């Protein structure tokens, strides 16, 4: 028996055998009984009916047919067959294949296209290389006990479903409350006879050390050094005075203030997401943000209602959740 | 022993925890006879008890006590107001703790749930204690049948809530959003009913096997339902968010979800309550047992009408194809 | 035919830690600040001791409750054990026959 | 073996130190602790003033 | 047996004394402790002077 | 006193976390156990045949 006919008329399940013909059908819904019949027989190709609707628009688009229609010809057939079989050869669902293809090319329907050997040879063109890549990465994925959906989400290929919540409101306002409670620095903190030499508070807020709201500014760390060392350096850079003693106590003040602020935030985040306080600050910088900026925004906004939340911070929590998933999945 | 129980309660209640007018007699409170005023308003029972306060999903006791005081509007002074609220809170908490632990000791139930359970029995701490001091039966014959029936009902509820794997947040929801629990008629809540029991059944079922923590369910419910009210009767546009979120909760396809809600004909097409969820979940069960399109399933529900040839044809063809796909996705 | 069984799902659980606060003021009392300090610190220490004491009791309780539950739970396996042992006896009877 | 296990459960339950004891104790201490909190808190407020 | 094990895990998780409790407690005490350190340290410095 | 108090709490926490992890970890072996037991049932069916 012919390979084709074997694949479709593998057995008789209906009245008519499937047949390959000219003409088209409104695959989007195929409410027309015959169109539906045709589409169903094609769905007889192993896959779930629902799956069919994910594939068909892409096939139609790639082949250039009218959006609602498909035709009973080898072109449609072969395109579908590619999209089904190829990932299946790696045990990947045809669904998943779309994900990997986008990851590789930012196109889902890539295998819908005809093969090509364009003289304008580019990585996005060799079917064969692309297939080999699919092979390799599939191995790597299973090796690492991953999942294409998870990967795509983490890679930002698709968004995770989230919405504002009462609890997130409570979370933010809780933070703001505790932050207002004692841990926010104040000018009187500098008002000591020992510090009579200058209005440190103003000066340190005119220089980029302090936010007059009562926050220390961010300080990007470095491999070989530690906070007090670079705070020392910052103070030395402003060079207000040579007195090591006043300098020392100033640094002490700044250190402990920072440490309280960051501890508060760290533990709060830890409690919400199940991550260590030890890593929260670094994670935040890897998310591309910092404690100072976060807290600044917090006091700048203090949303009292679910509608009040600034989308900036909503996206912050979204990104945060994402990172938390990543860093929990991997043994970081 | 039940006599001893009641008299024990009365004794401890008489001991310090019953509020007294002198409790208000402080120079700070010189501005008014708060005790009388608060007992003329429906805040205090001159016996020394706080009146009952029906809770609500979004709020907490001190918030509503604050509101009550603001409603009487005796004075603008936040300070006196604050201390008054403090007094009331702590007094209530003592009274309720006493009762809660006592009940807990007798019946083997958590103090954490006693108050809610009592309201589900359709009673409250204030009324209970009021009756107690109003009667204080000294002998087995002395007991008022009212309270005898109270303990009878209580025992019943205890058996129920011990047999089922109930919890505080669940019963809070039950006590607050019957609509969300799909309770067709909240008026029915005066006594237990088989429909209520069945609802509880499928609720616990869903809970014990959903993908992610129940607070996500809480969030989903409130999001879905309150959106049709926070903007009056509207926000149908959230159907997509609702569907995809629920689809994540259930591990399914938002397409099917949307289609199902549309075939239900609900406007907005959103699963507003447990009745809806259970139906949807059943539908998924069949889908994942048969590979049949939910559309076709729901349509098939009408097939008994012996309506017409093409309908029967389409259904049979669909089921046949789905069968082949199921055997494909089973044998091979 | 046989198929494997999927491993049961496990998840983290969020923990809330937000807190509210209320402002308070009171009239000048009879006693000077330092007497008041001594009194207060004594009371505070007593209260702290109480809290910690109670905590330990709850830890005890849950320990016992766990052990009890575990024991009764384990008591059920004997059912199956008895069933199968008796069944073997019957099997030996048949062999003898 | 089953018999020993069941009996052991009973003997364990009959230990003098028992769930009941802790329950009772806790209820008493709880009431005391709450009252103490209210009491001393008032004095501390006065101290701040 | 499997069922008993899984259920036991749940019951254990539902113990009142729980990870969550300790976590919460710790976070509070941590904040207090750090502040106390700063506070008393200042006084000790003054004492040396 | 504060420091020592807190320390003890962390010791508690890690104890619980260990036990939890251990329990869930142990829960997986039942998979294999079930597999092989069922397999033996099938084997006995074949013998009967």
């Amino acid at each position: 028996i012919a390979f084709f006919d074997r694949i479709f008329n593998r057995e008789q399940l209906f009245d008519q055998p499937f047949i390959l013909d000219g003409g088209s059908f409104t695959y989007l819904d195929a409410k027309g009984s015959d169109a539906k019949s045709v589409k169903q027989l094609c769905a007889g190709l192993n896959i779930s009916a629902v799956t069919f609707q994910f594939i068909a628009p892409l096939v139609q688009s790639a082949l250039g047919l009218e959006a609602g229609t498909l035709v009973r010809s080898f072109e449609v057939v072969s395109s579908l067959y590619r999209l089904v079989s190829i990932p299946q050869t790696f045990g990947l669902s045809t669904e998943d294949g779309l994900i990997l293809m986008n990851i590789l090319t930012d196109e889902m329907g890539y295998l819908a296209k005809q093969p090509a050997f364009d003289d304008k040879q580019t990585q996005d063109k060799d079917f064969l290389s692309i297939i080999l890549k699919m092979e390799a990465l599939s191995a790597w994925l299973t090796k690492n006990n991953l999942t294409p959906a998870s990967l795509a989400l983490l890679l930002g290929v698709t968004r995770l479903a989230v919405v504002p919540t009462n609890n997130m409101v409570t979370f933010f306002k809780g933070i703001a409350n505790g932050l207002s409670e004692n841990v926010c620095l104040t000018t009187d903190d500098f008002q000591r006879q020992e510090l009579e030499g200058a209005d440190w508070w103003t000066l340190l807020s005119t220089n980029q050390v302090i936010d007059d709201m009562g926050l220390v500014l961010d300080i990007h760390p470095v491999w070989g050094k530690s906070d007090e060392e670079m705070l020392m350096e910052k103070i030395q850079s402003i060079g207000v005075s040579n007195d090591n003693n006043t300098l020392s106590i100033i640094v002490q003040i700044l250190i402990q203030a920072k440490n309280a602020q960051e501890n508060l935030l760290s533990q709060t985040i830890s409690a919400e997401y199940g991550v260590e306080r030890s890593v929260v600050p670094l994670q935040l910088r890897w998310l591309g943000s910092n404690v100072y900026s976060v807290l600044n925004q917090v006091l700048n906004n203090t949303p009292t209602d679910i509608s009040s939340i600034v989308p900036k911070l909503s996206e912050l929590t979204y990104s945060l959740l994402i990172y938390t998933q990543l860093i929990n999945s991997l043994k970081l | 022993n039940m006599v001893t129980f009641f008299k024990g309660i009365a004794n401890g209640l008489s001991e310090n925890v019953c509020l007294t007018t002198d409790d208000f007699q402080r120079q700070e409170l010189e501005g008014a006879d708060w005790w009388t005023l608060l007992s003329t308003n429906q805040v205090i029972d001159d016996m020394g008890l706080v009146l009952d306060i029906h809770p609500v999903w979004g709020k907490s006791d001190e918030e509503m006590l604050m509101e009550k005081i603001q409603s009487i509007g005796v004075s603008n002074d936040n300070n006196t107001l604050s201390i008054i609220v403090q007094i009331l809170i702590q007094a209530k908490n003592a009274q309720e703790n006493l009762l809660s632990q006592t009940i807990s000791a007798e019946y083997g139930v958590e103090r954490s749930v006693v108050p809610l359970q009592l309201r589900w029995l359709g009673s409250n701490v204030y009324s209970v204690l009021n009756q107690v001091l109003n009667n204080t039966p000294t002998d087995i014959s002395s007991i008022v049948p009212k309270l005898s029936e109270l303990t009878y009902s209580l025992l019943i509820y205890t058996q129920l809530i011990n047999s089922l794997k109930l919890n505080k947040e669940f019963i809070f929801l039950r006590l607050t959003q019957p609509n969300w629990l799909g309770l067709t008629q909240p008026k029915l809540s005066t006594q237990l009913s088989l429909p209520e029991i069945y609802l509880i059944t499928c609720y616990q079922d869903w809970v014990v096997n959903a993908n992610k923590n129940e607070d996500s369910i809480h969030e989903y419910l409130e999001f879905a339902n309150i959106k049709k009210t926070e903007a009056e009767k509207t926000l149908v546009d959230n159907s997509e968010k609702c569907a995809e979120l629920l689809a994540e909760i259930l591990a399914w396809d938002a397409g099917e979800i949307l289609k199902a809600a549309s075939l239900l004909g609900l406007n907005p097409p959103q699963a507003t309550n447990v009745f809806e969820i259970d139906w949807i979940r059943r539908l998924q069960t069949l889908s994942e047992k048969t590979m049949i399109s939910t559309e076709y399933l729901w349509q098939m529900g009408d097939l008994t009408e012996n309506s017409e040839f093409s309908l029967k044809e389409g259904v049979g063809e669909a089921v046949m194809a789905a069968l082949k796909a199921q055997g494909d996705s089973d044998n091979v | 035919s046989i198929s494997p069984r999927g491993l049961m799902k496990q998840r983290y659980q969020r923990v809330v830690t937000a807190r509210n606060a209320s402002k308070m003021n009171f009239k000048v009392p009879n006693y000077r600040f330092e007497p008041m300090l001594n009194r207060s610190k004594s009371g505070v220490e007593t209260l702290i001791q109480f809290g910690s004491t109670l905590l330990s009791l709850l830890e005890r309780k849950d320990s016992l409750s766990f052990d009890a539950y575990q024991m009764i739970q384990s008591g059920d396996l004997y059912r199956f054990s008895i069933d199968l042992q008796q069944q073997d006896i019957d099997i030996n009877k048949a062999s003898l026959e | 073996q089953q018999q020993q296990a069941m009996a052991l459960l009973d003997y364990f339950s009959e230990r003098f130190t028992n769930e009941s004891l802790y329950t009772w104790l806790i209820s008493q201490l709880s009431s005391l602790y709450l009252q103490a909190y209210d009491a001393v808190l008032s004095l501390c407020l006065s101290a701040e003033a």
